[PDB]
């Protein structure tokens, strides 16, 4: 963290950066309807609710 | 005289069918038939109010790109068929909900829609879908709105629950307009003319009401010239 | 990113007199690159003077 | 054969009709070849190219 | 369909495989946007055969160029069908003709 | 200019024998335009213009 | 820009002089000698050059005066 | 609302001269620029009431192709000069007869016309002809009527020569429709009318009367 970021954290104490948002997003200038979702899970990994 | 003109009047309305009419305006002086005909055609073809289907909710359907058991058409084709529904909504309401429940084999048409009496279906023979099984059933909730012009679903300003399907709305009831200027037999003069406007619509709008609405729009837009000043 | 109206007014004021360079391949001579004053249009296609 | 087909459908044998300018209502000075053409939408869309 | 054509549209539509073509003749027992069930004629049964033909239609499947592959029924219940008849139209097909 | 432009300039400047409004005397280009817009004279009418 | 190239003579020299003047009006605090008319610094500089107010010698003289002060 | 339409908000009238003007109205709904401009153009060119020279008598001249000694201009050019004669006739008169008599050498102009006080010549400096010989005199009996539009001599077909009747004061009208936007609606129309009259009427007044005629033609329907 740059020193100014340290001062900003000292003033407002919020700090939640354990994980980074690397998510799938609709590409820009694309509007549509989700018609199918498929989930592939490796053999030996917990299957989520979906 | 020279400075005073003869104002046209609505002399005849001929209703060939429910979706076809001829309207005759007489008398018209030289050149005024073509001027009024073109102005009225451009206003009628562009700026006539109407009512159109905007939202459809079908039970058990999440989006248009799907099928329903016992129905031969896809949901996309059903929405396309609903785009051709001719609905007249009573004045004072810009929004209405109608329902369509039908079970059993047969063509599901517009005459099977349940409406509250403020809605008139002009084409009850319009086919919406086909049910191909005795166990098949369909239950839609259709939303009809008043408007003007063409408002696609994308252009609508942006919660919407999943299942509600947006339909592109063509509000204008006028489909085709033609006009002719023929000779008029008035008193003794021969310079007068007669304007005949042929209107092919979807049956929702009356001919006389259409003519008066176009004339009102033209007069309101001409007021700015009649009061020319720097604004 | 939210595409507010004031952003569109700012864009008009930015491009008011800012020339922009148009190029078509192959650039066989220097007239293959020319500068124009842009006029903002609704659509996705460039409008070229005949 | 084309002219016979046009005559059966009560259409001019030259395939040219009298068109009017929708902006003014004035007839174009010459007959215009009006008919029906099979047109295609090629997979070269400005959405994928801008 | 094209109003003006050459006559080869049916050949392309049938030999491309996009359409659903009746393997055996008979009477369409059931029609739906996703399934066609044909009751086969008595002359064309393999001895000891169920006697029905089932055609499951492709509905809104992505193609190699991100286009839509969709098959739409063009038959009614109770309609007689012979061998080689088009039961469903694939993309760019209209009643068995290339559109 | 090329194509339609040329064609238009070609069509407007051609000469026709015994067109409507032949032999008329015109005060200038403005009255020629007025005669054209009033269907008094055709575009290809041979006239005398000041 | 025919008037500007007539007043300067060379297009490249005109570009350089107009760039200096536009930088003076944008980065520096110098004010325009003509009505701005909601125009960008480049167009203002071109108009000033066309009017004969801005030349290379004039810019050098004003720079010398600023250095003296 | 379905009956609510955009009305012009910026109307700019620029006066190049006393007989030339440019009127810009913005914004208009899509397509209304062409509708209004075309309707106004037809009304102003072919239906606007006015007063104009129609018929002439020249002493010693029988046919329009005849020759007169002493006048540089031919008869047809004299008739052409009489067409561009801006004239006002007092209301209640549909027909007047003015006379032009001049002997000498030089330009015979419109200010040498004597009338009965019910006729006003807007352009006294208009040149009618040119006398070349001092022994030559010109005597003309000009008829001025009230009509509508632009009626040529051929449409109206003794010694009377017929003049093309330019009843309408409008000498030129052109209209252009440009793009205009309010908020993010970039499909609106802007109407620009470049207008030129003969001098009898100001362009703004002519636009007002044309719009009044068009509006009164729709009275039975609104």
């Amino acid at each position: 963290l740059t020193p100014e970021e340290k001062l900003l954290r000292a003033i407002f104490g919020e700090k939640a950066s354990d994980v980074k948002d690397t998510s799938l997003r609709v590409p820009n200038s694309v509007a549509g309807t989700v018609i199918d979702v498929q989930v592939f899970t490796r053999d030996g990994v917990e299957k989520d609710k979906r | 005289s020279v400075t005073e003109f003869l104002k046209p009047r609505l002399v005849d309305i001929e209703q060939i069918s429910t979706t076809h009419a001829k309207v005759t305006l007489e008398p018209l002086e030289r050149g005024f038939g073509h001027t009024l005909g073109n102005a009225l055609r451009r206003i009628l073809l562009s700026s006539m109010p109407g009512c159109a289907v905007t939202e459809v909710e079908i039970e058990g359907v999440l989006h248009e790109y799907s099928t329903k058991e016992g129905v031969q058409e896809d949901i996309l084709e059903i929405l396309l068929n609903l785009k051709g529904l001719a609905v007249r909504v009573a004045e004072g309401k810009d929004e209405v909900f109608i329902t369509l429940n039908k079970s059993g084999s047969g063509p599901v048409v517009a005459g099977d829609i349940t409406h509250d009496g403020d809605v008139e279906i002009v084409n009850p023979e319009h086919v919406i879908c086909h049910l191909t099984s005795d166990n098949a059933a369909i239950a839609m909730r259709i939303k009809v709105e008043r408007g003007r012009g063409y408002v696609p679903a994308s252009a609508r300003i942006h919660e919407r629950p999943i299942g509600r399907l947006l339909v592109d709305a063509t509000f204008s009831p006028v489909d085709k307009i033609a006009y002719s200027v023929e000779a008029a037999r008035v008193e003794q003069r021969t310079d007068l003319d007669k304007l005949v406007i042929d209107m092919e619509t979807n049956g929702t709008l009356e001919p006389e009401e259409a003519i008066r609405r176009a004339a009102t729009i033209l007069a309101e837009q001409l007021d700015a010239f009649v009061d020319l000043r720097d604004v | 990113e939210r595409e507010e109206a004031v952003v569109w007014d700012i864009l008009d004021e930015v491009i008011r007199e800012h020339p922009v360079l148009l190029n078509r391949a192959p650039t066989l001579h220097r007239l293959g690159i020319q500068a124009f004053e842009p006029v903002l249009i609704e659509g996705k296609a460039i409008q070229l003077h005949p | 054969s084309i002219k016979a087909m046009l005559e059966l459908a009560d259409l001019p044998a030259s395939g040219q009709l009298t068109l009017f300018d929708g902006r003014t209502g004035d007839a174009f000075e010459r007959p215009v070849t009006v008919g029906y053409m099979y047109m295609l939408k090629l997979n070269h869309l400005v959405d994928d190219k801008m | 369909k094209p109003l003006v054509g050459t006559g080869i549209e049916r050949n392309v539509a049938v030999d491309s495989g996009v359409t659903a073509v009746a393997k055996r003749g008979g009477v369409i027992q059931s029609v739906d946007a996703s399934r066609i069930v044909v009751k086969v004629n008595e002359e064309e049964l393999i001895p000891g055969e169920a006697g029905i033909d089932i055609y499951n239609l492709t509905k809104y499947t992505r193609s190699n160029q991100n286009t839509c592959i969709n098959q739409r029924p063009c038959v009614m219940p109770g309609e007689p069908v012979a061998r080689g008849d088009v039961l469903a139209d694939g993309p760019s097909t209209d009643l068995g003709e290339l559109a | 200019p090329s194509q339609d432009v040329v064609l238009g300039l070609y069509y407007m400047t051609r000469e026709k024998i015994n067109a409507k409004g032949e032999g008329m005397y015109l005060t200038g280009p403005a009255e020629a335009e007025k005669a054209y817009r009033t269907k008094t004279a055709e575009l290809h009418a041979r006239v005398k213009v000041r | 820009v025919q008037d500007a190239v007539e007043k300067i003579g060379n297009r490249f020299d005109l570009v350089l002089v107009a760039a200096r003047r536009a930088r003076q009006m944008q980065s520096g605090g110098k004010d325009a000698l003509v009505p701005e008319e909601n125009d960008k610094p480049t167009v203002i500089a071109l108009r000033e050059i066309e009017e004969g107010l801005i030349t290379k010698d004039v810019l050098d003289a004003r720079e010398r005066q600023e250095q003296q002060e």
